[PDB]
């Protein structure tokens, strides 16, 4: 009451403009009392910031602050009974309105949390509303601070810097926890330390409920046994084991008997029990066509250009929607083609047979717009037919091309010349044929595969190349375009999409379709040979999965024969090992299944498994998939048809088992050409929840609806507390029940109790100490747009469109100016269609809706005969309609297809109109919009919007004024949901929830938990707490790659040493291990901090896993609606639909740890409790072991005294580690010949190369921004193809693949473009900033024009070093630009004029000239900000082959312009210029049109030979020496060898020397780094700093002999 | 030397005759004799009694 005279005065500056701030001060000033003073004179600032959100979008405040469904009823709108809230902000007209609720938060902890409550509390208000005949638009608004315009920013903060002590007075001068939740919302701008003392300082309050958790929870635990009582168990432990469990027959483990393994590969994959044929071809269905074309046609012109001019004139006049509808925009062109075409049949004698059956049409065909094959006669009909309907149809279209329009054109006549039909009959007359048909639903003659000659089979690669392209571009059609024609035997093709594909100089194939889209297609191929047409089959497949062959002949030709070669020991093993191998890898890539992809996966644990010495038991029955087609096991007795043939013969067939195991291996993992992308995700997440729930429900855990904040009931309780003490049961010596979770409580004390004392190898020591936007829902996952955005940008839309024709009074919008709002911000006819295709299909189909619900929207916006029954609305109509509850989610199977057809074809009434009129004035939109698809063919969408339209969708309160949990929602800045006080599963606040998604890996789908955002802050504290408890450990390897490195190097090593080393894994090491577990271990552990040796308190860390116990895992919403119309998931579903029936989503439990959460939580039990294994062995079998763990694989190697007659060991440590569920999987192998590591296999005298990983990750990984960001992660990944050691032509084969999808891409050629080929040292000695200079200095190959660059270069540089300035100041002179930095460097070191003639005419043309290529400063900024500030491949070509020949290449000037236009800028300068290298060298005289793109090569051979000289050598410079037999299969091991000319340490000397470079872009944004920082700033294609703040990170190179005595020499 | 089983072959034990730097059965010394005298382990002569 001190600062009581203040306030008034205060807050006296804020006029009451309105009713809004007037009554709420009168009754202010006139109560001065503190007991309503700070809930009535506090609701002020909660009134203050409501305006400022209704004052900006078009609102009306509710200033009666009073319920929705009177709110309507002061209109004339009847009773729907609404749902009971209050909103806070309306406008409404019509049958529309604007909801808007107001709140303010600080932190983003608690902002995102009341932003996904209040759209749930308005999203579940429709279905009451919907119902009502009206719809509404949402909207809410997010504050980050207080940012009013009625006031002025200095008085707010006054306000509560001068309320935070009225409430401390007022409760000291006269609620609980109502109190500091309230100081933590008023609280100022909180950059708040977080920490674990953050837990530290609330309530802890209790329930009566976790005194049952600790009364199973830490009894068995006191964790200070003495270490001389545990030998004397642990002795009779194993004498009891031995003799009891062991000799009746109960061990995992067993000696392999080396012939009982290929007699059970040979009964598990030769599948005589199964009818299949043997030849290869018969059977698959793509090989057939690809045998039908590689022996169909291997054994064996001005009007063409000018018809592909015109109509690639013709692709783009349909790209603008200028003709009111989209198919007379078809039509249209489609007679200019026609009139075009027969106008070449009346120039020449002989055109329309040989130049065009040699091209372009075959018998009764014609190709055009899209890519339709269109096939004469129809269009005849319908061209008639057109002249037909309107009379004088050209006579305004004719030239509407001028007017509103382009009127560049160069359509002669043929807009207005009117097909003759009685000419064309002479041509379609002419040429006849078999129409097109297309297989939908004995004998054999394939000539052998395996005898068939060393040449045509690549003409199978070659010629499944072709295929595959087409394809691959099967994709780039539009996918909107309907067709001309709609409407299962064999269908005769009247017209289809198409593509085309060339063989050789006279005849074509094709490739015909349906569908358009991304998804599964039923494809047909024909031939072409000189006009005559061919079927040759049909197939059935979808397209994304075929990008690996695309041009890669020589890359899968060069690695079948690079891996055959390995086998010159036994040749005639060789020559028949050879043509088995090369079917495999084509059948392989022409069947893309999960089932031939897992198969392929499990041989390397067989491999190990027959290399080594003991198995585990159930391998056998675990390699087996069920063939599902009569595809799979093509490959399943050719794999197994090579693993018979030559692991073991019944004679001595182990000559050299190495290479016998390398190469067998690589087919293994050949495995991995298949494309990780998961088929379809809806057969997907069903598979991964039902992965998900079946350890649960066989422990018998789950449940159903919590509450998510804190309490649970008794019935729901007690199954948690007896899932928890059977968790606990496992008594120690009983042989039944032990592949069932839970731990041994007594054995757990050992194990902790030894921790205790310092006896094992780790110890408790602890050094320093660890106590120190759109934002989604969560029942959705791997989706691009969910729920919640998908109405916020069309609410947002309807706003912005709302206000801007009452600005002036248009009522009338333009569709484009409709579709130019949605369609900017989710990502003028030029610009749409500019940015309207690069989407994708999964975003058109969401698009769609989008367009639908605005116009909806819109037309509701302006708003103020059903007896048809030709098929009933009594069971039909009304049925659907009641059992969808929207017109908008109607499914088209109800019915047939012929009533959508006919119920379209009542005639005219008001429901429609004519003259479409895209003027389109709002209020009509409701009957104009429907006649849009009454005139287009199309009827489904004019079914929904004529059913749409008819109407078819139907004093105690003073103690109570203060914070209470009822008085929560009279602020909005109140913070409802602040930690206030924590329980012991909860923290007041919410429930810790989570989310569902797979990650697609290669076998099998590993899942994926997504969690909410205080959940990861949450789980920082622990994972970072136990990365910190883990980084004084000294054997686990996760996070150090020291420690890995050094388990290496012991393995390495100890294989060559005779040792006898294990290498396990863990079955379900995710979803198995228990929270409380790890509850159980932190109560009994020390910790004593070297600093103050004393046992610290972990409270802060054992209240928090107790909440990481009760976890929400939620569902995928798709699996609560496929289970929902039909399998033990579903057995448990439809076991809770018989109980009060709700919808299962909510499931707390008890055994999750979701793999990546608790994940080092988990590394350290394993290492904890792999010690502790560790002793056990080495005092009862007196060896000495070493156990690695990496949180799911170990390895324990063992030394042997003075061979598998100590089975009983290791079976006995299966039978310790059971005890603590920590299960072994009958994937592991112990041996004494091969150990993995992380998929390091390392067998005895060397590493195994592993060739087939690198080139299949290779071929994939094609990433599209810039075609040299493109050509940079592929360098990359051929500099760790070639680290090891594959060869040199794989690497340049590799290199022309990614050259060609550039060419390809219309990019032409540039200098730089992907990378060289013929590379041989450089991958060791040097950077992409070596190579390009070695790709620069390939074209001067006389090598007399680039010598005097490196002249100057030595004149410059032995001269800018140091003992000598010498023009250090030349930071200046380069940022001059390209054309004069040279000229003025050369004439600095002095030659005449007559060098800079004769330098400076060598000319590049650039396309990143002025800025860089555009497909919606330089790349230094962003690499450095890098260092400062801490779908599948082949739908992510087609967008950089569709936004690549677009408007794209930009000028100075503003705008954009085509490639071709500059291309075609352009002279010819035959003069030996030019005939240096076409079309990459170019005159200076050529250029003469377009000479502001013309930069100099020579520029930048000078840039790199001084960042080069920089960053190493000394050896630029020389003259590259001439270069100067060994076998094939010899290589060792190389270093790098680079001679450094800087000082190491530059983390930060380069910022610091970004001040004398450029003053502004540091603002904004040592001896020798700074003369190679502004030749780097200055242009984009140098990349030096990148490799210079790192290094190498191979530097253990290995090459072959014989690529490594043939390469260059260039010394000093 | 290094470990005591064959290079090549890796399953024998006993009459193993040492090598340039490897050890090897009489097995598979066959193997080699009839394709070159350079081996193709160590790529370097081996012995011949
Ligand atoms: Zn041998
Ligand atoms: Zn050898």
């Amino acid at each position: 009451d001190e600062y009581v005279q203040e306030l008034k005065g205060l807050i006296r500056k804020h006029i009451p403009d309105r009713c809004e701030f007037a009554h709420q001060k009168v009754t202010f000033l006139s109560q001065v009392h503190p007991s309503p003073l700070l809930t009535e004179g506090f609701k002020l600032l909660s009134s203050l910031v409501e305006l400022e959100s209704c004052e900006a979008h078009a609102c009306q405040a509710n200033t009666d602050q009073r319920f929705v469904d009177v709110i309507l009823s002061d209109n004339g709108i009847l009773c729907p009974t609404l749902p009971k809230v209050i909103p806070d902000g309306f406008k409404l007209t019509g049958k529309t309105l604007i909801l808007l609720e107001t709140f303010v938060r600080v932190n983003p902890d608690e902002f995102e949390k009341k932003w996904k409550a209040d759209m749930s509390k308005l999203l579940n208000l429709k279905h009451d509303l919907q119902k009502s005949g009206v719809t509404l638009v949402p909207i809410v608004d997010g504050r980050s601070n207080y940012n009013n315009r009625f006031v002025a920013d200095w008085v707010i903060e006054r306000m509560r810097w001068l309320l935070i002590e009225i409430l401390k007075a007022s409760k000291s001068m006269l609620e609980d926890q109502e109190y500091q939740r309230l100081i933590h919302s008023l609280s100022n701008v909180k950059n708040q330390s977080l920490g674990l003392e953050n837990l530290e300082h609330l309530k802890r309050n209790s329930l009566d409920y976790d005194e049952r958790l600790n009364e199973s929870l830490f009894i068995g635990l006191k964790g200070d046994i003495r270490e001389s009582t545990v030998r004397e168990e642990l002795i009779k432990l194993k004498m009891w084991f031995k003799d009891e469990v062991f000799s009746k027959g109960l061990g995992k483990f067993k000696l392999t008997d080396r012939r009982e393994l290929l007699e059970s590969l040979s009964s598990l994959g030769a599948h005589l029990d199964s009818d299949v044929s043997s030849c290869p071809f018969c059977n698959n269905k793509l090989m057939e066509i690809v045998y039908n074309v590689t022996f169909s046609s291997v054994e064996r012109t001005n009007i063409e250009k000018h018809y592909l001019s015109v109509l690639s004139l013709c692709n783009k006049i349909k790209g603008l929607k200028v003709f009111n509808t989209r198919r007379n925009t078809l039509l249209f062109l489609d007679l200019i083609m026609v009139n075009l075409m027969v106008d070449i049949s009346e120039s020449c004698q002989d055109a329309i047979e040989s130049l065009r059956k040699s091209g372009l049409i075959v018998g009764q065909m014609v190709m055009l717009v899209n890519d339709r094959v269109l096939d004469i006669l129809e269009a005849i009909k319908l061209i008639r037919k057109k002249i037909g309907t309107n009379p004088n149809w050209v006579k305004n279209c004719s030239k509407i091309l001028e007017r509103s329009h382009p009127e560049i054109w160069l359509q002669l006549n043929t807009l207005i010349r009117q097909p003759d039909f009685n000419s064309l009959i002479s041509i379609a007359q002419y040429l006849v044929s078999d129409r097109p048909i297309m297989r939908y639903s004995k004998i054999c003659r394939h000539k052998l595969f395996q005898e068939m000659s060393s040449f045509e089979q690549m003409r199978l690669f070659k010629t499944l190349s072709s295929i595959s392209l087409s394809l691959i571009n099967s994709m780039k059609t539009s996918f909107s375009s309907r067709l001309l024609v709609n409407e299962f035997g064999n269908v005769r093709l009247r017209e289809c999409y198409a593509q085309r594909f060339y063989l050789a100089e006279s005849l074509v194939g094709f490739l015909f379709y349906q569908k358009t889209g991304e998804r599964s297609r039923c494809y047909s191929v024909y031939l072409s040979d000189n006009g005559v047409m061919s079927e040759q089959g049909s197939f059935y497949c979808d397209p994304k999965r075929f990008f690996l062959p695309v041009f890669s002949d020589e890359v899968l030709a060069g690695m079948c024969e690079e891996m055959t070669s390995w086998l010159d020991f036994d040749t005639g093993l060789m020559n028949d090992t050879g043509p088995i191998l090369r079917l495999l890898v084509l059948a392989i890539l022409c069947s893309p299944s999960k089932r031939n992809q897992t198969f392929l996966q499990g041989l390397r644990y067989f491999l190990m498994a027959f290399a080594n010495q003991i198995h585990h038991i159930d391998l056998i029955s675990k390699l087996v998939v069920e063939c599902k087609s009569s595809s799979e096991v093509v490959v399943q007795r050719l794999a197994v048809g090579l693993f018979i043939r030559l692991l073991g013969g019944e004679s001595d067939a182990s000559s050299f088992f190495s290479r016998r195991f390398k190469y067998l291996l690589n087919v293994s993992y050949l495995c991995h050409l298949i494309t990780k992308e998961t088929p379809d995700r809806l057969t997907d997440q069903i598979k991964c929840f039902e992965k998900f729930i079946e350890p649960k429900v066989k422990f018998g855990c789950a449940v159903v609806n919590p509450s998510l904040n804190g309490k649970l009931t008794v019935d729901q309780e007690d199954i948690m507390i007896n899932g928890l003490k059977k968790f606990f049961s496992k008594s120690l010596r009983d042989t039944e029940d032990v592949q069932t979770p839970g731990v041994c409580k007594e054995l757990l004390n050992y194990c902790v109790s030894l921790f205790n004392r310092g006896k094992l190898k780790v110890s408790g020591e602890l050094k320093n100490n660890p106590f120190r936007v759109v934002i989604p829902k969560l029942d959705e996952l791997g989706n691009i747009l969910s729920t919640y955005d998908k109405e916020k940008l069309v609410s947002a839309c309807v706003s912005s469109m709302a206000e801007r024709f009452k600005t002036k009074g248009r009522y009338n919008l333009d569709p484009e100016s409709t579709d130019y709002l949605i369609l900017k911000n989710l990502t003028s006819q030029e610009e749409l269609s500019l940015m309207y295709e690069t989407l994708t299909e999964e975003q058109v189909e969401s698009f769609n809706e989008i367009k639908y619900d605005v116009q909806v929207a819109l037309a509701k916006m302006a708003d103020n005969s059903p007896f048809g029954v030709m098929k009933e609305i009594r069971a039909e109509v009304s049925l659907h309609e009641v059992k969808d509850f929207d017109p908008d989610v109607l499914p088209s199977d109800v019915y047939k297809e012929l009533c959508d057809a006919v119920y379209k074809s009542s005639e005219k009434c008001n429901f429609f109109l004519e003259e479409v009129l895209d003027v389109c004035p709002l209020g009509l939109l409701l009957k104009n919009l429907t006649t849009s698809s009454y005139m287009e063919e199309e009827y489904f969408m004019c079914f929904k919007y004529l059913l749409i339209q008819g109407h078819f969708d139907q004093a105690d309160k003073l103690d109570k004024s203060y914070f209470t949990n009822a008085a929560l929602r009279n602020l909005c800045f109140y913070s409802e949901d602040s930690p206030t006080e924590f329980t012991s599963i909860s923290s007041n606040s919410g429930n810790l929830k989570f989310g569902l998604s797979y990650k697609e890996q290669v076998g099998s789908n590993r899942e994926l938990y997504v969690g909410d955002l205080n959940t990861k802050l949450m789980t920082r504290l622990v994972e970072d707490f136990s990365e910190a408890v883990g980084n004084s450990m000294k054997y686990t390897c996760l996070n150090s790659e020291k420690e890995f490195e050094r388990a290496i190097c012991d393995m390495k090593m100890a294989v060559n040493n005779g040792d006898l080393s294990c290498s396990y894994d863990h079955s379900k090491w995710g979803p198995t291990m228990s929270p409380a577990l790890f509850l159980a271990l932190l109560q009994m552990l020390e910790l004593r901090t070297p600093v103050d040796r004393s046992k610290i308190d972990l409270d802060s860390v054992k209240s928090i896993l107790k909440w990481h116990l009760h976890k929400v895992v939620e569902v995928p919403i798709n699996v609560a609606e496929a289970y929902c119309i039909g399998s033990l998931s579903e057995e448990f579903f439809h076991q809770t639909m018989q109980l009060s029936g709700q919808i299962p989503s909510h499931i707390m439990s008890v055994l999750d740890m979701g793999q990546g959460i608790l994940h080092n939580t988990s590394d350290l039990y394993g290492l904890i409790t792999e010690q502790f294994l560790c002793y056990a062995l080495d005092l009862l079998y007196d060896v000495i072991p070493v156990s690695y763990t990496s949180s799911d694989d170990q390895i324990t190697l063992v030394k042997t005294p003075s061979a598998a007659e100590w089975l009983e060991m290791i079976c006995f440590h299966e039978f310790l580690s059971s005890k603590l569920n920590k299960f072994v999987s009958p994937k592991s192998v112990i041996g004494t010949f091969v150990a993995e590591f992380k998929s390091r296999f390392f067998v005895m005298g060397e590493e195994t190369p592993l060739l087939t990983k690198f080139v299949s990750a290779a071929l994939h990984n094609v990433k599209c921004k810039t075609p040299t960001q493109l050509s940079e992660t592929i360098d990359t990944i051929c500099d760790q193809c070639i680290a090891n050691g594959v060869s040199t032509k794989i690497v340049a084969r590799i290199s022309k693949r990614v050259n060609q999808l550039i060419r390809y891409s219309g990019y032409g050629d540039t200098p730089f473009g992907a990378i060289e080929d013929q590379d041989v040292k450089d991958w060791v000695d040097g950077s992409r900033g070596y190579r390009l200079q070695r790709k620069i200095e390939a074209i001067f190959y006389d090598d007399k024009e680039t010598s005097f660059i490196r002249n100057c270069a030595r004149k410059v540089f032995n001269d800018i070093k140091r003992g000598r300035i010498f023009e250090e100041n030349l930071i200046n002179l380069i940022g001059r630009g390209g054309d004069e930095a040279l000229t003025g460097f050369l004439q600095y070191a002095g030659c005449s004029e007559q060098e800079v003639n004769r330098v400076l005419n060598y000319r590049w043309v650039n396309l990143s000239s002025f800025g860089d290529l555009r497909l919606v400063v330089p790349t230094l900024i962003k690499t450095l900000q890098s260092k400062l500030s801490r779908s599948s491949v082949a739908s992510g070509f087609i967008g950089f082959c569709k936004s690549m020949g677009s408007k794209c290449v930009r000028d100075g000037k503003g705008g954009f312009l085509y490639i071709k236009e500059v291309y075609s800028g352009i002279n010819v300068c035959i003069c030996e210029i030019c005939a240096l290298k076409p079309k990459i060298i170019y005159c200076n005289d050529s250029l003469n049109k377009v000479s502001q793109f013309s930069k100099p090569i020579l520029w930048d051979y000078f840039s790199l030979v001084l960042t080069n000289a920089c960053e190493l050598g000394e050896w630029v410079f020389s003259t590259v020496k001439e270069p100067q037999l060994n076998n094939q299969n010899f290589f060792w091991a190389v270093k790098p060898k680079v001679v450094r000319q800087i000082e190491d340490q530059l983390g930060m000397n380069h910022v610091l020397q970004s001040i004398r470079r450029n003053y502004p872009v540091l603002f904004d944004e040592l001896k020798f780094l700074d003369v190679c920082i502004a030749l780097d700033m200055m242009n984009e294609n140098l990349g030096i700093i990148s490799h210079l703040l790192k290094t190498r990170d191979n530097s253990v190179y290995i090459v072959k002999q014989s690529d490594c005595a043939l390469a260059h020499i260039r010394q000093s | 030397y290094g470990r005591y089983n064959c290079k090549c072959c890796w399953f024998a034990d006993t009459n193993l005759i040492t090598c340039n730097d490897h050890y090897l059965c009489l097995r598979c010394h066959q193997t080699m004799l009839r394709n070159s005298e350079l081996c193709h382990i160590c790529w370097k002569p081996l012995p011949t009694s």
